[PDB]
DNA sequence: TGTGCGGTGAACCTACGGCT
DNA sequence: AGCCGTAGGTTCACCGCACA
C-alpha cells in the first residue's frame, strides 16, 4: 500500500527501457527483423497473400496484424508496412503495394482504405519452410495465437536492407548491402571459420544503398567492419554540363540515402536567398517519374562550377555521412556486433533451420509412409477387410477387428475405415502404390542428409547459392578512391 | 499546399484539382512537373449557394483556389492575369466525387463565370472500378487521366445562361422543394 | 468526347449523387429497418460465426473485413455506426455487444477501435435467422468480388422498434422507437383484419416507447403522425420535486427525451441561471452514476415556487423536446412517406415471403435427400455387386457410368456411392439410412401440406412472430400521459 | 479539459490522471462525480529534465495540470491551496504507461515536490491483460482500481533526497551513457 | 539544432433536411 | 441556432539516441 519513489522509477523505466531494447526498436541478428515487421510478414503468410495472389486490403492487414499479434497502434503498423514497400528505403523490398505508397519527397502513403499489399517473390524466402518446424513459434500478447519468434530467412536479410532504429540507452544503424556480395561472403566463411574480415570484404565491398550514390574512401567502411562503428562519407551523383552559351549547369541523378529531396532543395534555396552561396541562377527539380531523378543547379556565365558543387557538398545534404553503429539482438540481448560475427550467427541460424527442416520431413514421411503400408495392405486382401467391416455392429467394433486380423495399428485401421469407395479404383490403387515407393527413396534421401554434417551444409551452400543467382543483382552505390 | 509546376507560361500550364492528400499523392508522383499544377483539397467543399460572402471569404480551400489561379473574384475578375489556362477537376470516381465536381463548379459559376467561359475549366476523366486516386499507380494515373497524349478531357460549355441560372438555383439553392421535385421527375430506378 | 455542357453536367452528377444517397445510404428499408451501413455490419458478424456464445471480437478486424468486403467508405462511419448499435440509451433494442468505451449519453465517443471489441445481440439473431435458406436474394457487391444481401429475414419488425433519422438529399425521415411487445400484437390483429384501422391498431401500439423511457404529453400528436406518418410529439423528462433539508427544495431529473445530450441540456440550464433568464436556481449537479443512475439535481431558492421553475425549464431547455416525426422508408427501392399502417403492411408481406421461401428451400433440400438415400439403399443391399464394379473399373468416370446402368442410379447418387467411406458399411448403418429415409418422407409432406394452404403459412409466421414476442418482449419504459 | 467533481472540499477529493479520451471514457462512466475528479492527457508528456524552463511553462498538458491542482509551481507553491489531497496516476497498464507515469513522478518531483512529501501523491493499479482502460468496460475499472472500498491505491512516499536527486537525473537526464550502464547492470532477460 | 523510425495520444473542416 | 447521423477530407503534441 507503500511505494517508495526512488524504486517505482527504477522498476518503471527498466520495464520500459528493456522493452523497447527487446521488443520494439533492435532487429534480431537472425532474420534482421524487427517485433512490428515480422508480425507483418507473418500476417501476409498466414493470410496467403502470396505474390500469385491478387493484392490484398490494406485495411485487412493490418487489422488483423494489429488484433492478432501487435497489440499497438494502428498507424505504428501501416507506416512500417509502407516502408518496406518503397524502393527507395529497402534494398530488397519485402511489400509489394498498389496505389499510393509515399515518395522521396517525405509525403506519406495514402489512408490504408485505399491501398492493397502482398509480399514480393523475395519475402517468400523469409518465410520459406516456417511451417516445417524451422523455428519455434511463441504464445501472442494474450494466449490466443501464436507467432513466431524468428523467420527462416534464407537471405541474409539484417545485411541486405539494414535497420534503423532508437531505443532506450542505445540506438542502432547498419547500412543495407548488396545481396550477391553478402552471400558470396556467407559461401567463403562456411569454407573458412577462421576468415578475416579483410577477407570477406573481397566479396562484400561495403554498403549498397537502394538510392545509389558515391562513397567515398575504404576507411570508414573497414573501420566500421571491424568494431562495428565507423563514419562512411555518401555523395550525391552530379555532374557538370553546357547548356548553351558558354552558361553550365549541375545535374544530379542520384542522391544520399535516407535524404528527402525535397528537404534538400530548400535547404539549396535557402542558402542562395540568404546570399550565404555564390552563382547560383536557377533551381528546378525535373524528377519525373519517365526520366528518373533529376535536380539540376544553373549556374551563372563564368562562374566556377566545379567550385559550387564542392561548396554545396559542404554547406547542405549533398553529402551526407552515414554513421554505422551495428547493434543488433544476439541471443536475445543487444550487441555491437561487426562483419563476421553478423554474418557467423546468421550462418548458424541457417545451419539450425536446414537440419529441423529435414528432421521435420522424415518424420511426416515416416507417418505417411505408415499409413500407405495400412491402405497396401487393405487393396491386398479388400475382400476380407469388407467381411470384417460387414459384421461389426459399430465402428469402434470394426477397428478392434481391422487391428486384430490384420496386425493394424490404431491410426492405419482409421485410415482404411476413412477411405471412400473411389479409391477402389484400377488409377486410385495405383496411386497409393506410386505414392509409397517414391516416398521410400524420399526418407532414404533425407537420411543421407542428417547421417553427415557436411552433406547438410553443402545443401544449406546448394540453397543459398540458388537464391542469390534469383535475387542477385548489381551494385548501386559506387565506392570511389 | 500548392505543389506548383517550373514553367510560369500560363498559355501552356495546368492546374489539378483533387480531394486530397491520398490522391494529391499519386497524382503528384505520376504528373509532369514542367506544366502541372497540383491543388489538394480537403473533401465536400463548402456550398456558395447556401452561404454567405464572409463564410466564403474565410474557407481556407476557396482562399488557396482564388490564390492559386490568380484571376481575383466577381467583378474583379481578370482573366488575363490566370496563372493557368486549364484548371482540370479531377476528384474520385464515385458518387461522393460527383458531389465535390458540382460544389467546384458552383463556385466557379458564382465566381469564376467568365473562366468558364473562356474554356478554362475542364473535367479528368478517372476510370472507375477505383475508390479514389490514392488507390492507383502513379503511371497508371498518369497514361490514362493526365498524359494529353492519352487522355480524354472533358472541356465545360456554358450554352443558355438563364437555364443555368436556374440550374444552379435549384440543385444547390437553399428551396428543398425544387430540389426534391427535380428528383422525383427524373429518378430512374 | 471533347465536351460538356454545364447545365446537363450539374444535373446528371447531381442525381447520381442524389439518388445513392436516397436509396444507398441515409434511408432504411422498410422490410429489416436498415441502412446499408448497418446491415453490412450484422452479416459480416454473422459470417464470422460472432454469435452471442462466441467471445467478444476485435473492433479493428471487424471494421476491416466489412470495409473490404461491402461498405467502400471511411472506417470511422462503419465504427461510429457500429458503436451506436451497441447503446442502450440510443437503441430501444441494442443490435451490436459491446465490451470496452462505447460512449456516453453525455455525447462521449467511443474509445478507438483498437482498444474495443463487440458481437451479436441475441436479438440480433432473429434478423438473420433463416438468412442461408433462399429467404432472401444476394446481389454481387460494389467490386464483384463478394456477396451480400440486399435484405435480412428480420423476424422481428425492426424498423418500427428500433427506428431510425436520417438526412438524404431532397427529403429526410425521422422514426421513433416502439415497444416490441406492442408492434407484434399489432402485427398479429393486422394479420386477422387486412380492413383493421389505425384507432384500432392504436389499442395494440399506444405510442412510440424510447430505450430513454421518459414522457409524452397527449395523444394528439401520436395519432396525426401514425395516419399520416407526420406528426409532432412532446417528449418530457421524468422530473420530482422533493424537500432537501430546511424548509428548501430541489428538482431532481431521472429520465431525459430522447437522442438528447445531457450534458448540452445541462450546459443549457446553467447558461439561462447566469444570464439571468431564469431565477429560483441556486445549485445544478449532475449526480449520475453506474450505481445511481441518471439524478440531475436542480436546487430551489427557498421559499420559491418549484413547480413554476420546472414548467419554466421545459419551455426554455431541452427537458422538453419535440420529435418531428417523418416516416420516410424505402419501399421497393424508392423513397416513401408511410403512416403506421402501410409500416406494418410492408412488413408482414415481408414475413409472408421470407416464411414462405424457407419452407420451399426445406421442401427442395429434403427431395434432394430422399433422392440420395433411395441411391445409398441400392447400393448397400446389393454391396459387393458396387465394390466389383468400381475395382474392375479404372477411372472414376467408368465407374459413375457402369452404376448407373447397371444399377439404375442418377449421376447424384452414383456420386455419393463413390464419396461413402469403407465405415458406412457397418451392420447397423442400412437400417440406420431406413429410419431417415421414413423420417424424411413424412416431413416432405409436412411441408407440402403448408404450402398447399395460405392460412397454414400465415398461422406459422404467427406462432412464430408470438415465440419472439414472448421471448423478447418487454414492459413499456416511456410513460404516455394525457394531455 | 478536466472534468471535475462536486464537491469543493480538497480532503475528501481526488483527480485521476489518465492517458487519453479512449481510456477517460471508462473513467468518466465509472467514477463517483462527487469526489472523483478526471484529467485526461495526450500519451507521453513533456520530459521536464531534459527540456527547458520556458518550453515547459509553454506546453499545455503542464498548465492544465498546474490549473487543476491550483498550487502553482517551485517558489510559489503552496499546499494549503491544493485542489485534491489526492492525485492519482492511472496510466495504461503497459509499457508505455509505465514510461507516462515515470514522466509524470519526474515532473511532481521537480516542479511539486511538497505534494509528494505531503502523500498527496498516488498510483493507481488497473488490471494486467488491457492495452488501456478504454478496453475496459466502466464497472470493472470502478470496482478493480477507482472504488475506495475495493481499490489498492500505492502512496509515493520519498525516502532519501539524495538518491532521489541522483535516480531522476540518471533515469531521465541527458546523459545516455549513465542510462545505459543502469540498463547493462540492472536487465534479466 | 533537426532528422531518421516505432511508439503514447488526440480535432475539426465540409454537405444534407427539418424544426551533424 | 445548432444538432440529429452517414458521408468526403486531413495535423500536430510527446519520447528516445546519435550524428552534422
Ligand atoms: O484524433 C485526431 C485529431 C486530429 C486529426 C487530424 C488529422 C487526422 F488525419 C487525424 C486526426 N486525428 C485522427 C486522424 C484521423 N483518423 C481518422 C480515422 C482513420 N482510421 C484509420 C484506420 C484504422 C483502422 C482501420 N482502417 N483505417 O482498419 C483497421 C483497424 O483500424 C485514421 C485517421
Ligand atoms: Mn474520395
Ligand atoms: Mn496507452
Amino acid at each position: 500500500n507503500e511505494r517508495n519513489i526512488t524504486s517505482e522509477m527504477r522498476e518503471s523505466f527498466l520495464d520500459y527501457a528493456m522493452s523497447v531494447i527487446v521488443a520494439r526498436a533492435l532487429p534480431d541478428v537472425r532474420d534482421g527483423l524487427k517485433p512490428v515487421h515480422r508480425r507483418i510478414l507473418y500476417g501476409l503468410n498466414e493470410q496467403g497473400m502470396t505474390p500469385d495472389k491478387s493484392y490484398k486490403k490494406s485495411a485487412r492487414i493490418v487489422g488483423d496484424v494489429m488484433g492478432k499479434y501487435h497489440p499497438h497502434g494502428d498507424s505504428s503498423i501501416y507506416e512500417a508496412m509502407v516502408r518496406m514497400a518503397q524502393d527507395f528505403s529497402y534494398r530488397y523490398p519485402l511489400v509489394d503495394g498498389q496505389g499510393n505508397f509515399g515518395s522521396m519527397d517525405g509525403d506519406g502513403a495514402a489512408a490504408m482504405r485505399f491501398t492493397e499489399a502482398r509480399m514480393t517473390k523475395i519475402t517468400l524466402e523469409l518465410l520459406r519452410d516456417i511451417n516445417k518446424d524451422t523455428i519455434d513459434f511463441i504464445d501472442n500478447y494474450d494466449g490466443n495465437e501464436r507467432e513466431p519468434s524468428v523467420l527462416p530467412a534464407r537471405f541474409p536479410n539484417l545485411l541486405a536492407n539494414g535497420a534503423s532504429g532508437i531505443a532506450v540507452g542505445m540506438a542502432t544503424n547498419i547500412p543495407p548491402h548488396n545481396l550477391t556480395e553478402l552471400i558470396n561472403g556467407v559461401l567463403s566463411l562456411s569454407k573458412n571459420p577462421d576468415i578475416s574480415i579483410a577477407e570477406l570484404m573481397e566479396d562484400i565491398e561495403g554498403p549498397d544503398f537502394p538510392t545509389a550514390g558515391l562513397i567515398l574512401g575504404k576507411s570508414g567502411i573497414r573501420r566500421a567492419y571491424e568494431t562495428g562503428r565507423g563514419s562512411i562519407q555518401m555523395r550525391s551523383r552530379a555532374v557538370i554540363e553546357e547548356r548553351g552559351g558558354g552558361r553550365q549547369r549541375i545535374v544530379v541523378t542520384e542522391i544520399p540515402f535516407q535524404v528527402n529531396k525535397a528537404r534538400m532543395i530548400e535547404k539549396i534555396a535557402e542558402l542562395v536567398r540568404d546570399k550565404k552561396i555564390d552563382g547560383i541562377t536557377d533551381l528546378r527539380d525535373e524528377t519525373s517519374l519517365r526520366t528518373g531523378v533529376r535536380v539540376v543547379i544553373d549556374v551563372r556565365k563564368d562562374a566556377n562550377a566545379s567550385v559550387i558543387l564542392n561548396n554545396l557538398y559542404k554547406q547542405t545534404p549533398l553529402q551526407t555521412s552515414f554513421g554505422v553503429n551495428m547493434i543488433a539482438l544476439v541471443n536475445g540481448r543487444p550487441k555491437l556486433i561487426n562483419l563476421k560475427e553478423a554474418l557467423v550467427h546468421y550462418l548458424e541460424h541457417q545451419k539450425t533451420v536446414v537440419r529441423r527442416r529435414t528432421q521435420y520431413n522424415l518424420r511426416k514421411a515416416k507417418d505417411r509412409a505408415h499409413i500407405l503400408e495400412g491402405l497396401r495392405i487393405a487393396l491386398d486382401h479388400i475382400d476380407e477387410i469388407i467381411s470384417t467391416i460387414r459384421e461389426s455392429d459399430t465402428d469402434k467394433v470394426a477397428m478392434e477387428s481391422l487391428q486384430q486380423r490384420f496386425k493394424l495399428s490404431e491410426k492405419q485401421a482409421q485410415a482404411i475405415l476413412d477411405m471412400r469407395l473411389r479409391r477402389l479404383t484400377g488409377l486410385e490403387r495405383d496411386k497409393i502404390e506410386a505414392e509409397y515407393n517414391e516416398l521410400l527413396n524420399y526418407i532414404s534421401e533425407l537420411e543421407t542428409i542428417l547421417a553427415d554434417e557436411e552433406v547438410l551444409l553443402q545443401l544449406v551452400r546448394d540453397e543459398l547459392t540458388e537464391i542469390r543467382d534469383r535475387f542477385g543483382d548489381d551494385r548501386r552505390t559506387e565506392i570511389q578512391l | 499546399k500548392l505543389a506548383d509546376c517550373s514553367s510560369k507560361s500560363p498559355e501552356e500550364c495546368e492546374i489539378f484539382l483533387v480531394e486530397g492528400d491520398s490522391a494529391g499523392g499519386s497524382t503528384k508522383s505520376g504528373r509532369d512537373s514542367r506544366t502541372q499544377a497540383i491543388l489538394p483539397l480537403r473533401g465536400k467543399i463548402l456550398n456558395v449557394e447556401k452561404a454567405r460572402l464572409d463564410r466564403i471569404l474565410n474557407n481556407n480551400e476557396i482562399r488557396q483556389m482564388i490564390t492559386a489561379f490568380g484571376t481575383g473574384i466577381g467583378g474583379d475578375f481578370d482573366l488575363a492575369k490566370a496563372r493557368y489556362h486549364k484548371i482540370v477537376i479531377m476528384t474520385d470516381a464515385d458518387v461522393d466525387g460527383a458531389h465535390i465536381r458540382t460544389l467546384l463548379l458552383t463556385f466557379f459559376y458564382r465566381f469564376m463565370r467568365p473562366l468558364i467561359e473562356a474554356g478554362y475549366v475542364y473535367i479528368a476523366q478517372p476510370p472507375t472500378g477505383y475508390k479514389g486516386l490514392g488507390e492507383m499507380n502513379a503511371d497508371q494515373l498518369w497514361e490514362t487521366t493526365m498524359n494529353p497524349e492519352h487522355r480524354a478531357l472533358l472541356q465545360v460549355k456554358l450554352e443558355d445562361a438563364i437555364e443555368a441560372d436556374q440550374t444552379f438555383e435549384m440543385l444547390m439553392g437553399d428551396v428543398v422543394e425544387n430540389r426534391r421535385q427535380f428528383i422525383e421527375d427524373n429518378a430512374v430506378y
